[PDB]
């Protein structure tokens, strides 16, 4: 994330980080206890499967203070329209081994109903974005979880504006083209969450961009409403040997 | 009302139905009060609220 500040500890409590052998890989969101929302382009060189963490109620990356959770990832699922090493679809649901325990420090984001989320959360401006990447473009990732509020642009609006892959329909824009502030590479897969009425909703995934806060040019965020009942099916669904499940679009 | 408008006055999530009808509904670990509008939370760690916050 470049031009926010530390997310105060306890105050993302849905965001996930994805590490692959110990490494930070990836941003994702709790949706509920056993599953993560994340970017299918974050799975795009994963060489084994079997390595895959999620940890929640992470904040600090240099210390252990007893109220993160690590799990398995158990599933990576992929819809079958994602082309890797392309933008479009840019979504991956992943089921963890074991479910996290709620606490003050990891609770779900809610997954919205497509309507609400089509005909009123798509309507306010401002949302956050969040994760450890970049701080700056070409630089240093972040070790305490940073936050940034950005506002949305329509499709029309961004591509006007903009001075790249299609905008598709699978995507928003949202941000600022002064490149003082956006999300970066290591923010991939992380929440952009709406706030309304008292209550934050999953709205977006960090997807794609043009270098980070590149002058000219906003984030690119895949529209979470188009896979809604795409996820809802998949979650009732039964596990499935082997990692990786590509899945049927729509 | 309508959903379409105004989030048809509902906290969360709205229907339309059949006639000048309209339903609201809350996800799960919310229950819908007696105003036909508003959630509040029936578990300890409802999702999209920040129990720290939330506390003060
Ligand atoms: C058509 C270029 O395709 C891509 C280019 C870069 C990425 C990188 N991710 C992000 C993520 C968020 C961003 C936000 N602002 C600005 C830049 C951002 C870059 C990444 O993971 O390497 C992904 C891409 O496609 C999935
Ligand atoms: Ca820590
Ligand atoms: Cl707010
Ligand atoms: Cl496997
Ligand atoms: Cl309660």
């Amino acid at each position: 994330i470049v031009g926010g500040k530390v997310c105060p500890k306890g105050e993302c409590p849905w965001q996930v980080l994805l590490l692959v052998n110990g490494a930070q890989l990836c941003g994702g969101t709790l949706i509920n206890t056993i599953w993560v929302v994340s970017a299918a382009h974050c799975f795009d060189k994963i060489k084994n499967w079997r390595n895959l963490i999620a940890v929640l109620g992470e904040h600090d990356l240099s210390e252990h203070d007893g109220d993160e959770q690590s799990r398995r990832v158990a599933q990576v699922i992929i819809p079958s329209t994602y082309v890797p090493g392309t933008t479009n679809h840019d979504i991956a649901l992943l089921r963890l081994h074991q479910p996290v325990v709620l606490t003050d420090h990891v609770v779900p984001l809610c997954l919205p109903e497509r309507t609400f989320s089509e005909r009123t959360l798509a309507f306010v401006r401002f949302s956050l974005v969040s994760g450890w990447g970049q701080l700056l473009d070409r630089g240093a990732t972040a070790l305490e979880l940073m936050v940034l509020n950005v506002p949305r642009l329509m499709t029309q609006d961004c591509l006007q504006q903009s001075r790249s892959p299609n905008i598709t329909e699978y995507m928003f824009c949202a941000g600022y083209s002064d490149g003082s502030k956006d999300s970066c590479k290591g923010d991939s897969g992380g929440p952009h969450a709406t706030h309304y009425r008292g209550t934050w909703y999953l709205t977006g995934i960090v997807s794609w961009g043009q270098g980070c806060a590149t002058v000219g040019h906003f984030g690119v965020y895949t529209r979470v409403s188009q896979y809604i009942e795409w996820l809802q099916k998949l979650m009732r669904s039964e596990p499935r040997p082997g990692v990786l499940l590509r899945a049927p679009f729509p | 009302l309508i959903c379409v408008n105004e989030n048809g006055g509902c906290e969360q999530y709205c229907s339309d139905h059949t006639g000048t009808k309209r339903s609201c509904r809350c996800h799960e670990g919310y229950s819908l009060l007696a105003d036909g509008v508003s959630c509040t939370p029936t578990v300890e760690y409802p999702c999209g609220k920040i129990p720290i916050l939330e506390k003060r």
